[PDB]
């Protein structure tokens, strides 16, 4: 449901982003916002009755310091109108998905059972760029729960050689 | 300030936001400026906002119109002046024999007797 | 870990948590400062639980830390529950002291499956005329007595213990669910003024708690009875087992009382739409398996008189035996008030309880119904209108309803004249005398109050 | 960097009055008022069904506690 109400706040900001070559500061001013607004005590203080949007407007400018403009006041006094400042946080998410997908970049996460030395993760980065994108983003995570083999989670595509083998012998088994 | 706009018309609805400072009790009678017409205030919305009734026809009134307000709930003519003379609810002559002579006013949403 | 409260609607709580460590569906929680103990529903994503509440909610605040113990609901079961008053969560309220036992059982359990299906036919005769002529009981099956409000379900209930329980040499459950207080105290008074005490064990949430207990209330009253069937002793048999539950439908009002606040579409009328769902989910654990046998009697009540309602027209598709009980019948005196032409049972057919048992009951319900029909027409135009076979028929009829009527040892407090137990041979040789005319010399008014067929010649020659 | 991030937040808003104070657990503000029936606003403490009074003398009764306001 969130995910569904930022879809229009978080194409218009990447589309003017895009036309304005600016897409580097609206990442980085959408990321410290996200992390503002998931704060409890700055939350408490921003959501007090007797704020006018003007005023939240000016306490987000604050915050955020520099690498504001008119533009980014201008984004967060329209959604302030609509009280929908909340949901910063998925606007940022989809503002990074498709930065990202616009660079033909893909994310990729390489689980194992045992930590992984430079040659591995380069032949991997190799054989995945067979997806045809710019560039992986390879984040290795070890997982002493798995016993042996590499699992591979890009977007929602998982691949899986991992002791779910003997999950899936088991289920033919019984 | 008093003066607050309108800012949503539905048929006979009306909706009106002050400054979050001056929002009017309930079943306070609100004046629109540059004609007549008068609201009477039914909720409140909260954020400065008041939702009303109107009394009388709607059409011709557009949003972003400057209303101002009485303090008051509605306030009719009342005394010995008000004998033998026909009147709306808001308290003026439709008998077309000129205003009602008196000055005394009350308003219409008052407390009922206690036991006492 | 620990949550903590963020929301307080009634008596629906809901509970954040860490991302890792939330509970499952139907785990059991405790809030740290008091002893409310809390059911999760519903599992909100995002580490939310939406619970709902095992006792009063008045006090609580919002940050309340709860913690969990990773187990449903867990009631004692076993011997020592026997002769002891028990709450929702199985703590003992007639300040005996704890329970003597260890053994624990969950609340939440699928039904048998249907493998394990055993159905028996063993005629019980309950004693009371128009129960062992019209819908007659078997061993093993499960009973409910339909009825509007103050019809008389909990005295034919509390008949039908007596002629059974006292003579039964098996354990017994009863169940309350949302009923009067004064009720189960003169219940357990009278268990304890007789010496049958040893055999009962009884679970009380009543009609003055909230939703929660009335709602969970029931399971733990057929958990015992659960435990209390697959039981063997060694060089022993299974024993029989009764269990009485009064007003379940009560179970299905306070389920529609947190339904709403559940966050869920109200259905037809104002019920919530899994009723048929979490009535089965019930009702399927009370059938009788391979190992033990569990006779149930439930009164089921009826909204505004109206047998339409859908919890009670949901509720017949469950029962063997349905005992439906009219306003107008107990309005017009007759006691117990039992309709003749809504009565019916499975064991009423002649491979069953014979062939002369079954045409006598056959016969009767026919003469009844045409009384029925013809009661419009002596209402318009006059009872000489009719044929000469109409009105023998009226008057047989009206004979036949005074009949019906009895005293029972229990309703003596109320009028006053003692109890009557009339065997079943006796009712069928009544009817099948007063069908064939035998008797039509007799005055209607010898027929009212009495027991065998002899009562009624005493009677009327007394008058 | 997330962490620091939120760090370098809680110095460049300094403490934000402390909250108004902790906004005084105690305490609310009415936000809508309707047939007799209204919202309050950050009333921590306030456990349910208790009598909240108002700033003429009146009383009301909590009958919801919601994640954010109290109804009445
Ligand atoms: N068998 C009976 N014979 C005569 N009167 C009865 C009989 N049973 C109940 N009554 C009366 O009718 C009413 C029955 O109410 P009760 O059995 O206590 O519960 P319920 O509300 O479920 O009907 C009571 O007033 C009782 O005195
Ligand atoms: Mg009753």
């Amino acid at each position: 449901e969130l995910l569904t109400l930022a879809r229009p706040y978080a194409k218009a900001a990447f589309a003017y982003a895009s036309e304005q070559g600016a897409t580097d500061n609206w990442s980085n001013a959408l990321q410290v916002l996200s992390a503002a607004v998931q704060d409890e005590a700055f939350s408490a203080y921003l959501n007090r009755p007797e704020l006018t949007p003007a005023e939240q407007v000016k306490l987000f400018a604050k915050v955020l310091g520099e690498d504001q403009s008119q533009a980014v006041s201008n984004f967060l006094t329209l959604l302030a109108d609509n009280d929908r400042l909340v949901l910063l946080p998925e606007i940022a998410a989809e503002y990074e998905q498709l930065k990202s997908q616009n660079n033909n970049n893909v994310d990729v996460v390489i689980e194992s059972a045992f930590p992984l030395t430079a040659e591995q993760e380069q032949l991997l980065k190799s054989a995945l760029e067979k997806r045809f994108n710019s560039t992986v983003t390879v984040s290795v995570e070890v997982k002493p729960e798995l016993i042996a083999g590499v699992v591979i989670r890009a977007g929602d595509q998982v691949i899986d050689d991992s002791a779910l083998n003997k999950l899936e012998k088991m289920r033919t088994r019984l | 300030m008093s003066s607050g706009r309108i800012i949503q018309i539905i048929g006979a609805v009306i909706d009106v936001e002050f400054e979050r400072t001056s929002v009017p009790k309930i079943y306070d009678a609100l004046q629109v400026d540059g004609t007549e017409t008068t609201l009477e205030v039914q909720q409140q919305l909260g954020d400065g906002v008041v939702r009303t009734i109107a009394m009388g026809s709607t059409e011709g009134l557009k949003r972003g119109l400057t209303v101002t307000s009485t303090n008051a709930p509605i306030s009719v003519p009342v005394g010995t002046a008000t004998l033998g003379r026909i009147m709306d609810v808001l308290g003026r002559p439709i008998d077309e024999a000129g205003p009602v002579a008196t000055e005394e006013r009350l308003p219409i949403h008052r407390q009922a007797p206690s036991y006492a | 870990s620990s949550g903590r409260i963020i929301q307080i609607i009634g008596a629906v709580i809901d509970v954040e948590f860490e991302r890792t460590s939330v509970p499952k569906i139907y785990d059991a929680l405790q809030v740290d400062g008091t002893e409310t103990t809390l059911e999760v529903q519903q599992q909100l994503g995002d580490g939310v639980v939406r619970t709902i509440a095992m006792g009063s909610t008045e006090g609580l605040k919002r940050g309340l830390t709860v913690t969990s113990t990773n187990a449903p609901i867990s009631v004692p079961v076993g011997t020592a529950t026997l002769g002891r008053i028990m709450d929702v969560l199985g703590r003992p309220i007639d300040e005996a002291g704890p329970v003597a036992t260890e053994e624990r059982l969950p609340i939440h359990r699928q039904a048998p499956s249907y493998a394990e299906q055993a159905a028996s036919t063993d005629l019980l005769e309950t004693g009371i005329k128009v129960i062992d002529l019209l819908c007659p009981f078997a061993k093993g099956g499960k009973v409910g007595l339909f009825g509007g409000a103050g019809v008389g379900k909990t005295v034919n209930m509390m008949e039908l213990i007596n002629n059974i329980a006292k003579a039964h040499s098996g354990l017994s459950v009863f169940a309350g669910v949302g009923e009067r207080t004064r009720e189960g105290n003169d219940f357990y008074h009278e268990m304890k003024d007789s010496n049958v005490l040893d055999k009962v064990a009884m679970v009380y949430g009543q009609m003055n708690e909230p939703p929660g207990n009335r709602l969970r209330v029931a399971l733990t009253g057929l958990t015992m009875a659960e435990y209390f069937r697959d039981e063997k002793d060694e060089n022993g048999k299974g024993r029989d087992v009764l269990l009485f539950v009064d007003n379940i439908y009560r179970y299905t009002l306070a389920g529609t009382e947190v339904s709403a606040l559940l966050g869920r579409m109200p259905s037809a009328v104002g019920y919530q739409p899994t009723l048929a769902e979490e009535m089965g989910v019930l009702q399927e654990r009370i059938t009788s398996t391979k190992s033990g046998s569990i006779t149930s009697i439930q009164a089921v009540y009826v909204p505004a008189d109206d047998l339409t309602d859908p919890s009670p027209a949901t509720t017949f598709a469950h029962l063997d035996a349905t005992v439906v009980l009219s306003r107008d019948i107990a309005s017009s005196g007759i006691y117990p008030a039992i309709d003749p032409l809504d009565s019916t049972s499975r064991q009423l057919d002649p491979l069953v309880v014979g062939q002369e048992h079954y045409e006598i009951a056959r016969a009767v319900q026919n003469v009844l119904q045409r009384y029925k029909e013809l009661k419009d027409i002596i209402a318009i135009l006059g009872m000489d209108e009719l044929a000469e076979e109409d009105k023998l028929v009226v008057y047989r009829a009206r004979k036949i309803q005074r009949f019906f009527s009895q005293p029972f040892h229990v309703a003596e407090v109320f009028t006053g004249a003692p109890g009557k137990l009339v065997p079943l041979k006796e009712t069928i040789r009544g009817f099948k005398g007063l069908l064939a005319g035998e008797y039509d010399h007799i005055p209607e008014q010898a027929f009212y109050m009495v027991g065998g067929i002899d009562e009624v010649i005493a009677k009327a020659e007394k008058l | 960097q997330l962490n620091p991030s939120e760090i370098s937040a809680l110095i460049k808003q300094r403490i934000g009055d402390l909250d108004t104070s902790a906004t005084a657990k105690n305490e609310g503000t009415i936000v809508m008022v309707s047939d007799g029936i209204v919202r309050i606003h950050g009333l921590a403490d306030a456990m349910y069904g208790e009598m909240i009074e108002f700033d003429g003398g009146l009383f009301g009764m909590a009958l919801n506690l919601e994640q954010d306001s109290v109804g009445a």
